[PDB]
RNA sequence: GUAAAUUUAACUGUUAGUCCAAAGAGGAACAGCUCUUUGGACACUAGGAAAAAACCUUGUAGAGAGAGUAAAAAAUUUAACA
């Protein structure tokens, strides 16, 4: 009746110590979200169906508040930079795993 | 009113209240009394 | 390597929380008993020599 | 053969978890259909 | 987690959008939980140069609680560098002009101050009442629980817990109270 | 062939087809899509936690920044799941 | 009836904390008993898959897996190539269970093997010293000596 | 308890000094004032008191993606009188 956290995010915590005292055994499944908490997936009669290839070129400043609107950033992530930096940023960089 | 930081009966009817947060003599009979703590 | 474990192996940091919150419970109720009651499970020292 | 280079985070696994790797949703309890906080349904 | 590559590193660096709740909390508190929380410190993963912040919606800002007289003590000061652009504003002045500007200086306030700060502020979400609008109501997740415990006033006690509080004297008969 | 993942080495097109071909030919049944969990959504940078389940018994879980995508990466969960090539199997023995 | 002692129930009457119960000494060993049997045969039948460890190596706490790389900051008076067994494993598990040594667990319980591959020197370090309005400037440059190990295998024993 | 001291030989350089604690003198029982004495620190490192010479902690030098610590965060809310 007894658990030293709740047992229904991550892992079923079961703690012991063995018979000599010396090591603690954990013991930890995880835990599966259940069907009933989950959710369902959300689902020119003569021409053709012409596709809708508009792209209007905003200029620079409402272009750029609207991709701050949609990033939720500020205007200065969005503004250019010199050709100093640009040069000096590394276009090979190391890769590990 | 008077300003002072120690304040003294001067009657028999005068009267201390505290309002405003600052203690005040109150004289009905003696208005020069009035006096207002620092 | 706390750290460690609790970016990539957080079942066994949810272990180590517990396994600590159960000592600090221990350490509680030995401060509230008082006495000469048992030390708790794991809150046994064991001891080299 | 190596370059005698600096060599970042000196050690290098490619399996660096085995419980599953934390995302913000690990240590999340799960709730009844999945409701969102106040959602009127 | 045998996720692969790609999406293993979005769940990881995915944003979540808490919700917190004014109604007679301390905006200090809720400064402090909403500030921890746009930092992203509450991610094993943060890092300053990771962009680890998370969305805070804070609704009923209008409702929010000062513990003592702060309502009349606490000042906020600007400027306005014209000369005479000093003003001074109590904090119920502040509040009866702007309904989230307490709320929103003291999550500024308790930010740090580096160039990141603009950004945490642009992700944090503000609210009067109990009004959010549709797309964030559908972003939501994770209602925060509040800092304070509602102190709960007399007149909603039941009569159970009433009755079952002992009374602590005997008044005499012959008072009028 | 240490560190590398099964379908980075094998490429594949369509997993769930794979999957649904795999369950009926060890006789289970048809795997259910349901959106696990959410976050986001109107944003332009959501999460979806789409989990495959079978007879209502959780069998793969996948993210993604669209419900397709996250339901094709679960498919590939469990793909590798049954396949026994996880990222937690036990390693080469040499 | 009121106990000598009772308090009305207030703000702070009682402590805020909830109160916790621990579980009785007989009963809580019998648990642990077959917590610890139960992960034993686990171990047995081989229900686990890529183990890891933390050990304590050259002063260091490493958490290491299988097919493993680390640095070591000194020689180490082995030749390349070479098989070791790393001991102190302070701490080793894998999914759905994990070990906890008491600072270590036992040699009859857990071997770490790993291989001396390369014994190099660090990229030159730079060390000055330099304090102004006083011609105080120093330069050193020095070059440690490192070794790397690949961590081979990870191995558990049923002793539990 | 410790390992320095004296002598012999050869010389340079320092000999325009600041704060703090203490005992005093001058001045106003003024001064980041002036003058002696005892002792610190600074004119050499690092951490702290917000920035910081002089206060506190600490000294002997390198690498570490280890650990235990040192000094180290101001508290206060006052007037009824027959
Ligand atoms: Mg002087
Ligand atoms: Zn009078």
């Amino acid at each position: 009746t007894y658990s030293p956290l709740p047992d229904d995010y991550n892992c079923n915590v079961e703690l012991a110590l063995t018979s000599d005292g010396r090591t603690i055994v954990c013991y930890h499944p995880s835990v599966d979200i259940p069907y009933e908490h989950t959710k369902p997936i959300p689902r020119d009669q003569v021409l053709k169906t012409r596709l809708e290839e508009k792209v209007e070129h905003l200029e620079e400043g409402p272009m750029i508040e609207q991709l701050s609107k949609m990033f939720f950033t500020t205007k200065h992530r969005w503004y250019p930079h010199g050709r100093y930096h640009r040069c000096r940023k590394n276009l090979n960089p190391p890769k590990d795993r | 009113f008077k300003n002072k930081t120690v304040l003294k009966k001067r009657c028999k009817d005068c009267y201390l209240v505290k309002r405003r947060g600052r203690w005040y003599v109150y004289c009905k009979t003696h208005p020069r009394h009035k006096q207002r703590q620092m | 390597v706390l750290a460690d474990l609790a970016i990539y192996e957080p079942k066994t940091f949810k272990s180590l929380a517990a396994l600590a919150s159960r000592r600090r419970h221990e350490g509680f109720a030995a401060a509230l008993g008082d006495g000469k009651e048992p030390e708790g499970i794991f809150s046994r020292v064991v001891q080299y020599h | 053969g190596l370059d005698v280079i600096r060599i970042r985070k000196p050690f290098h696994t490619d399996n660096p978890s085995i419980q599953g790797q934390w995302h913000p949703f690990t240590n999340k309890p799960t709730t009844f259909r999945g409701l969102r906080p106040r959602e009127v349904q | 987690s045998s996720f692969s590559r790609a999406p293993q590193q979005w769940a990881t660096f995915a944003r979540i959008w808490y919700l917190l709740d004014g109604k007679m909390q301390p905006p200090g508190k809720l400064a402090a939980m909403a500030s921890i929380r746009l930092q992203g410190l509450h991610k094993p993963v943060y890092h300053a140069l990771s962009d680890c912040g998370d969305h805070v919606v804070i609704m009923n800002t209008r409702h929010i609680a000062f513990s003592g007289n702060k309502w009349e003590q606490k000042v906020y000061s600007s400027h306005t560098g014209y000369p005479g652009g000093f003003r001074q504003v109590t904090a119920a002045q502040l509040h009866l002009r702007d309904p989230v500007a307490i709320v929103k200086l003291a999550i500024y306030g308790m930010l740090p101050k580096n160039l990141h700060r603009r950004t945490m502020m642009e992700r944090l979400h503000l609210f009067p009442d109990e009004y959010i609008p549709e797309d964030i109501l559908k972003n939501l997740v994770e209602e925060l629980p509040q800092p304070r415990k509602i102190p709960k006033r007399l007149d909603e006690y039941t009569q159970e817990e009433i009755d079952a509080f002992p009374r602590l004297w005997t008044p005499p008969e012959d008072y009028r109270l | 062939m240490t560190g590398k993942e099964l379908f980075e080495m094998w490429k594949i097109i369509n997993p769930m087809g794979l999957l649904v071909e795999e369950l009926k030919k060890r006789n289970v049944s048809a795997p259910e899509s349901r959106l696990t969990r959410q976050s986001g959504g109107t944003t332009a940078l959501p999460l979806y936690f789409v989990g495959l389940y079978c007879d209502k018994k959780l069998i793969a879980e996948g993210p993604g920044e669209t419900v397709l995508v996250a339901e094709e990466e679960a498919a590939r969960v469990a793909l590798r799941k049954l396949y026994g090539f996880t990222e937690n199997r036990r390693p080469w023995n040499y | 009836s009121y106990l000598p002692g009772y308090v009305p129930k207030t703000s702070l009457s009682s402590p805020p904390w909830p109160e916790v119960v621990l579980p009785d000494p007989v009963e809580e060993t019998r648990h642990h008993a077959e917590v610890v049997k139960k992960v034993n045969e686990m171990i047995v039948t081989g229900q686990y898959g890529r183990l890891f460890a933390v050990v304590h190596f050259a002063s260091r706490q490493w958490k290491v897996t299988s097919e493993d790389l680390i640095l070591i900051g000194n020689e180490l008076d082995l030749a390349c190539g070479e098989r070791i067994r790393l001991e102190k494993v302070l701490l080793v598990g894998a999914d759905n269970f994990t070990l906890l040594g008491k600072p270590l667990l036992g040699k009859d319980l857990v071997r770490v093997e790993a291989t001396v591959i390369e014994k190099t020197e660090s990229w030159p370090r730079i060390i000055m010293r330099f304090r102004k309005r006083k011609n105080f400037k120093k330069k050193r440059i020095v070059t440690t000596p490192q070794t790397v190990l690949r961590i081979n295998s990870i191995e558990i024993a049923p002793c539990l």
